[PDB]
């Protein structure tokens, strides 16, 4: 017979709540009811609430089956998680929503939120969309799940609650190759270094395809050494991307001292009220400073608070930039502008700031 | 305490990972204690250990993995090696799987428990809900482990299949879409589920000269970040008029301010309201949705629904972070999605015969030109690819559009026609 | 002795009109009258009319003599010409007036207007900036001085009156050198060629600096043949910039048959209401139609119509398109997109979109 | 009928260039014929002959020329052959002489008469008022009168010098500024002398790896396209308050709709009117000019004035079109301008040791960066510099900003630092 193979994901039809398999696609309105409690309205006239929980990401098979014993009482054995990684159960019962969430702030300690609220215009700040750090990953220049949690800690009651005037997405990258849409983050921390690689002769010698390897750096930094079959490095034109390690082993450029996070701002995926946007760096660098990053955390905290405090409603970070300038937006937040945050990333072509990267036009 | 850093992690009302590390520690122990069948019951507090010494040194202490995968495919686990091996054994080899999630991530709580069931056997213990890329993370196993672990996927009740990794169709993934959502354009999941159906051959086996990643959102809200971090956005739109409801647009008049939080921020001005009557003038509207965001009882998309393709969008590297652009301003979404498959395969096709190593879609279009591009799927150039007509006059012209003279005589007497 | 050198241009504070001097740094406010004729007001109270003709540009020595008799008649001993290449009178007496514009007519053919009045919000059309084409340089695509005969015969009306709901300037440049502010105009004209250069390899190796030729290709379509020793031409990297041949006289690439000029819109270079804007292409390519090029005077006049009779007071081409957009320019104008207008000039940095290309900042 | 195509543009309202070409060579011959000393009559007609077969042939007969000039200068005279220099002798030489423009283009009738009688008896007759850079043309004449010609140019009562062609410094241009224009922030007729008299010998005498121009406007409006055809455009602003005249406003509003035409015309919302006070808020003000260009009776520019250089101005070649950038957001304009001075002067030694043959200053900033030339010009960066802070995280930091380590002694070890 020979193992199964090219079988796909299960079918998701088969893996959905009753009452949305029905009314799938016939939906007449959802209502934000509370934070983390969205009530969905169908067509038949059936009613769902759909109930929003912060997670870890990182998860126990054991928190799994915790979270399963919940969704069979509560959920009818059904449950999704979302695009930024909060889990959603299904409740048709109003009288139990309550009970639901405190069972799974009790059973797994997740909290109910990460929701907002267009119509009324309050919005709570949902969870970060990050990725491997020290956990798993060979290139990172930051940890990921260290950072976020110590974020998290601090920026709590906007999770719980509807407090912001506007959507702000806070997204984190390890490294400058992002995993994830952090370069389109209201607020994006970048894990960055700032030496540059020492070659390993030998192990280049041994392990690294040199033409490719040359091939990856933008800056053309590198050039193969023939003489001795290895790579020389022009420290001059290196901006410590890291790209040549992720090609070849033998370029290492880790600095326990000098590697950490720039933070970006200002950028929009949703066409809502203004195209999309890529963020922009606003500070250089902040050092690793483990368990707790307390400069990283106070940077992001001071950049969202003066926002807050500024923006008017449905006005998004790079939207409230658009109303008042980047001269009074380095003021407000109190934050330094340096000949760093000038861009010198010579390869992009102009022609791209010419093409429509957004999915509004007119028909 | 032996994790003195960490143990800070499980302080702050913020669910702790510390705690998830440490509780499948814990029960995988307790559960091998009991005779179960686990094979890696240290697994879990190795990462614990690992990541304490990183929190220390302020650095990984992962390095470059070997080549590993299931018998038959060559995409969808990643090696993984520590450089700690010898001082914690147990993570020398800590591999992930990635396994393809239920389109919008739904599932049953009998599809989870088989899941668990069959990583508590081969793996650690740990797992990632969800990758960023939309799979399943099973976050750490051995070689030895892989491929019994993947039978024992394919032998269950609700059978899961590994998703992609490497130079191949990435897993794609789809925002819940039409299963909740009232703006939903298109079948979002129904696609999701098609598209992955259709090319595993091109998932499970990379054979590109990169990744290539497809993400379905239902609107243009875009709650899948397709534009960001997808080769090829599909971003559902509609031709016709927004639909309004006149009544409800007076009940919301009854208690919001309209002209300051719809009218005001309309980015065209389409939308105007005057007490009695809501006008939208569909000529002006770009689809933005805040409209239809804010007055969700009253407003809906229109019926004459599809979606535009963004192409492109992707990382930094090498050439520069692309939020995707208009390659498609629209195409219609109906199963079995024949259009949709054809612009696919005629793009990999042409990328397959003209990329080089590791070069993105988005970048060899830059290189090569849109006019290329528009060639290679079959579309003609339409100004809403642009956000402006080019800013200087060095055009290319094909040689039939030239005028015949002595000059391109010349040239083609010379063989430079 | 030898010769005097290094003395300069003669110091223009000795070739100002009396009155002008006098109040030179110190006047209240001018006051446009009719077209062609600006009130100018001292502090002093004194009071000057600016008189504007328009001129072909390119002079007889003998007009300049009879110039020299009228502002000798009229203005003092004293004239100048303006940044666009009208011809301006000083008169102090406003009686005086209507008299000097029918003896300029009547001596040296040239009208009175390129005046405009940002107060009314009404403008008129100004002189075209133009180069040499056929009359004077080696690498024209296009004639200047006969294509703005041409079209300024069409759009006569237009510089003697204020026919216009906001500013506009036409533009003219004979090939890519684009020798004047074609580049940031609101109608501009640019010479192109649409046929890559035929290499003379006896001109080349006798009147070449290889290398150097080499490297001025924009897209590095050139490549020395040291055989041989001449340049090989990648015909599918070449897109008829022409630069070549400015290097070399071995690299012609004129096709009587096939060059002609670009039209392209949307430039602007002063701050008032919105940064300035590089002008865009919008018409690939028309014809050279000696002596009246009417193919290339229909399109400008179809583009200019069509802009003046739907932009608001003010808003010009460019703050137009704004309002508008593309999709809705291109309806309007009547013209077609082609592939030809989504921009690939591979070269230019994208970090310049992100400069501040402009005056306009906060303090 | 010698010039049947030609002809045909000696038609029409607007002043025939034709019909100048054809007023010179009939001047010219008659001149001649009365033995008045005119070196080249025959030189008007040779180019209206050479033209109209340009116009059969539709395209240029004017081929690559040598170099050619002064004694004692190397810039200033552009050599042009006509290759039809046997059908029509007198214009196989026919050299441009670019001659310096008084400030602002501003004459008195001496002055033209001089001109006039020089190029007569030494020239074709032909002229262009102005060319684009500013200079008056001389258009045509042979390598033997170049220098007599200067020669009697120098000798004249009204003397003119030789404007800048080449790799120099071109002859600067200037708006009219105060000698007539109520919004000048500084004197530009005065600056573009100094500063043209200053560096008589980099215009004179080409040492640069390419040309270099200065353009001055007076005010923001740029009345001399000095931020698109400049290097470095020396451009008016103020610092401090608009200055308002409140009844001068009310006697505006009687008759123009101030809440159209400028109030909302206004790109930052600065400025306010409620029918009785107009308020402008300087701090929201980013000087566009366009409330003080709509009530000139009423607003004028603050008194604290000086400048803004935009650097970088150029035309394509060869990497793209430029209007220039914020450089110095703010300088004093004050004789002898030696604030403005040093900053040439940096930036010409810098230039001149790292430009590369045919580099624009423009091109060596974008290839440097602006930091290096930030240092050069001795100024801080500055937030106004830029539109937006980078979209990409790929930041040099100088070696001096590292926190010393283990890993910057290996750097330092190896001599990598
Ligand atoms: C569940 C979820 C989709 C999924 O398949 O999992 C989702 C669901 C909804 N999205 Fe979303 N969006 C989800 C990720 C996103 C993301 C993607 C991301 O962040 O990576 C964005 C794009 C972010 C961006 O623009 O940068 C996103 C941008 C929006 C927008 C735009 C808001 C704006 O003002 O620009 C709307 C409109 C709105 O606010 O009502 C929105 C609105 C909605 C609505 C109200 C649509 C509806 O009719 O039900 C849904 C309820 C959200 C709420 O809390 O009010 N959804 N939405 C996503 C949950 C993420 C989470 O746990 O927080
Ligand atoms: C697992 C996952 C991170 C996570 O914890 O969520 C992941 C992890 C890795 N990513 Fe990724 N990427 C993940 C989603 C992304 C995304 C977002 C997406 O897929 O939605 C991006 C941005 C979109 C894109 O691909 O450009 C992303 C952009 C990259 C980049 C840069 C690609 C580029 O063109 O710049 C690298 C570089 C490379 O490919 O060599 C990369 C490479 C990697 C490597 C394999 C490390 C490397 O430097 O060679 C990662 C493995 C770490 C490990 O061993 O555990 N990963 N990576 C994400 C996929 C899991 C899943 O299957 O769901
Ligand atoms: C005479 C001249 C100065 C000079 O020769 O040194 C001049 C003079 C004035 N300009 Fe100018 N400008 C002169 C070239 C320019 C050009 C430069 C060019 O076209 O190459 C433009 C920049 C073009 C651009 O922005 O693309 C120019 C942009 C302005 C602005 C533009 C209005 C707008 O909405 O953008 C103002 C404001 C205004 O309309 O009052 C202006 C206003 C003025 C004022 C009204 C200022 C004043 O207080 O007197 C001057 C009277 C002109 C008039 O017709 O109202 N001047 N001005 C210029 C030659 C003009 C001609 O038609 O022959
Ligand atoms: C005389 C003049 C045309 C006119 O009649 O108006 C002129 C004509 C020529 N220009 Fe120019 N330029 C003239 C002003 C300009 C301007 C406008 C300005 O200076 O204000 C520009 C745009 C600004 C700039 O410099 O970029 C201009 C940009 C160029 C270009 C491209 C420069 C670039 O870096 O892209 C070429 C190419 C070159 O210099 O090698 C050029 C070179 C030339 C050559 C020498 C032709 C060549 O390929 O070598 C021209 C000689 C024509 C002849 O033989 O009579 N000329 N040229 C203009 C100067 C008259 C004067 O001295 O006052
Ligand atoms: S962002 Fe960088 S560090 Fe994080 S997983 Fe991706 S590659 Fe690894
Ligand atoms: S780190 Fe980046 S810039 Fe530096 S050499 Fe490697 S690839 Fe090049
Ligand atoms: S993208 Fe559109 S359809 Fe999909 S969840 Fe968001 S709003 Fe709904
Ligand atoms: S969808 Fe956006 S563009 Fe269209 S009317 Fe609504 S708000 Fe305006
Ligand atoms: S634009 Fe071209 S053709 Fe015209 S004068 Fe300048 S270089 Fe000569
Ligand atoms: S014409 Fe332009 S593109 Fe073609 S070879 Fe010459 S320089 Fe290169
Ligand atoms: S730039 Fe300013 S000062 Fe100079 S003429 Fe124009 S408006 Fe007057
Ligand atoms: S100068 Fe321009 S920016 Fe300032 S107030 Fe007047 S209109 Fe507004
Ligand atoms: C990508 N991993
Ligand atoms: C993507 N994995
Ligand atoms: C020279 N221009």
């Amino acid at each position: 017979e020979g193992v199964k193979t090219d079988f796909g994901p299960p079918y998701f039809r088969d893996l959905l709540h009753p009452v949305i398999a029905k009314n799938y696609g016939k939906w007449k309105y959802h209502e934000v009811v509370k934070p983390g409690v969205i009530k969905r309205v169908a067509e038949s006239g059936d009613v769902i609430y759909v109930v929003r929980f912060g997670t870890p990401r990182l998860l126990s098979i054991y928190t799994v089956r915790e979270l399963c014993d919940i969704a069979d009482k509560y959920s009818d054995g059904y449950l999704r998680w979302t695009s930024r990684n909060n889990v959603e159960f299904f409740v048709t019962d109003e009288s139990k929503i309550d009970d639901l969430i405190n069972e799974v702030q009790e059973r797994v300690g997740f909290p109910c939120g990460g929701t907002w609220d267009a119509v009324k215009g309050e919005y709570g700040l949902s969870n970060i969309v990050h990725t491997q750090g020290w956990i798993h990953c060979h290139t990172p220049a930051i940890d990921a799940s260290g950072i976020v949690k110590a974020v998290m800690d601090e920026l709590y009651e906007y999770f719980t609650d509807h407090k912001l005037p506007a959507m702000c997405r806070i997204s984190l990258a390890c490294c400058a190759n992002m995993c994830g849409a952090v370069h389109a983050s209201d607020i994006a921390i970048v894990g960055i270094h700032r030496t540059p690689p020492i070659p390993n002769d030998e192990a280049i010698r041994k392990t690294c395809e040199i033409p490719s390897t040359v091939a990856a750096c933008p800056t053309g930094a590198l050039k193969p050494d023939m003489k001795n079959k290895t790579i020389k490095v022009d420290v001059e034109k290196c901006m410590y991307c890291g790209n040549c390690y992720t090609m070849c082993p033998g370029m290492p450029l880790f600095d326990p001292e000098n590697d950490g996070a720039a933070i970006m701002v200002g950028g929009k995926l949703s066409e809502a009220r203004r195209m999309p946007e890529l963020s922009k760096v606003v500070v250089p660098w902040v050092p690793n400073e483990p368990p707790r990053w307390p400069t990283l955390v106070k940077y992001v905290k001071q950049i969202l608070e003066a926002w807050a405090a500024n923006a008017n409603k449905h006005e998004r970070l790079i939207e409230w930039v658009d109303r008042i300038g980047w001269e009074r937006f380095f003021e407000l937040t109190g934050l330094e502008f340096t000949q760093h945050l000038i861009d010198d990333y010579r390869i992009t072509p102009y022609f791209y700031s010419e093409f429509r990267a957004s999915t509004q036009f007119k028909w | 305490s032996e994790t003195p850093l960490l143990d800070e992690l499980e302080k702050g009302p913020w669910p702790s990972f510390v705690k998830e590390i440490k509780k499948t520690a814990e029960l995988m122990e307790k559960a091998a204690a009991e005779g179960k069948d686990v094979k890696m019951p240290k697994g879990a507090r190795g990462l614990l250990k690992q990541l304490e010494i990183s929190y220390k040194d302020k650095k990984t202490h992962w390095k470059h993995g070997g080549i590993v995968s299931v018998v038959g495919y060559g995409g969808g686990v990643i090696g993984r090696y520590s450089d700690l091996g010898e001082q914690i054994p147990e993570v020398e080899h800590f591999h992930t799987m990635r396994i393809n999630q239920p389109s919008g991530w739904f599932y049953s709580t009998k599809a989870l428990r088989g899941l668990c069931d069959v990583w508590e056997k081969w793996g650690s213990g740990l797992t990632n809900f969800h990758g960023s890329t939309g799979d399943i993370i099973f976050l750490g196993t051995r070689s030895e482990y892989l491929q019994p672990c993947f039978e024992d996927l394919g032998n269950l009740e609700i059978p899961f299949d590994i998703g992609g990794s490497g130079s191949d169709l990435r897993t794609p993934s789809a925002c819940m879409g039409p299963a909740l959502c009232e703006f939903a354009c298109y079948d979002t999941l129904e696609l999701c589920y098609d598209l992955t159906m259709t090319y595993q051959d091109e998932l499970h086996r990379p054979m590109w000269p990169y990744k290539f990643k497809i993400k379905c959102a239902g609107c243009p809200n875009d709650c899948v970040a397709s534009k960001a971090r997808s080769d090829f956005a599909i971003i559902g739109t509609w031709k016709d008029d927004i639909k309004v409801d006149q009544e409800a647009v007076k009940e919301y008049a009854s208690w919001m301010d309209i002209e300051n939080e719809v009218v005001k921020l309309c980015p065209t001005g389409a939308i105007k309201w005057d007490g009695k009557e809501l006008t939208i003038d569909n000529r002006e509207c770009v689809r933005c949705m805040h409209c239809i965001n804010k007055m969700p009882k009253a407003l809906k998309p229109g019926d004459e629904r599809g979606a535009t393709i963004l192409i492109g969008g992707k990382a930094p590297f090498v050439e520069g972070a692309v939020i995707g652009w208009v390659a498609v301003p629209f195409v219609e979404v109906e199963k079995p999605y024949d259009e949709i498959k054809e612009i696919l395969e005629a793009i990999w096709d042409w990328w397959d015969e003209e990329g080089k190593f590791r070069e993105r879609i988005g970048e060899l279009i830059w290189r090569k030109g849109m006019r290329e591009f528009l060639k290679v799927i079959g579309r003609e150039a339409d100004v809403r690819m642009v956000k402006a007509p080019r800013n200087n006059p060095f055009m290319f012209f094909e040689k039939d559009e030239l005028k015949p003279s002595a000059y391109t005589e010349e040239l083609k007497k010379r063989g430079m026609w």
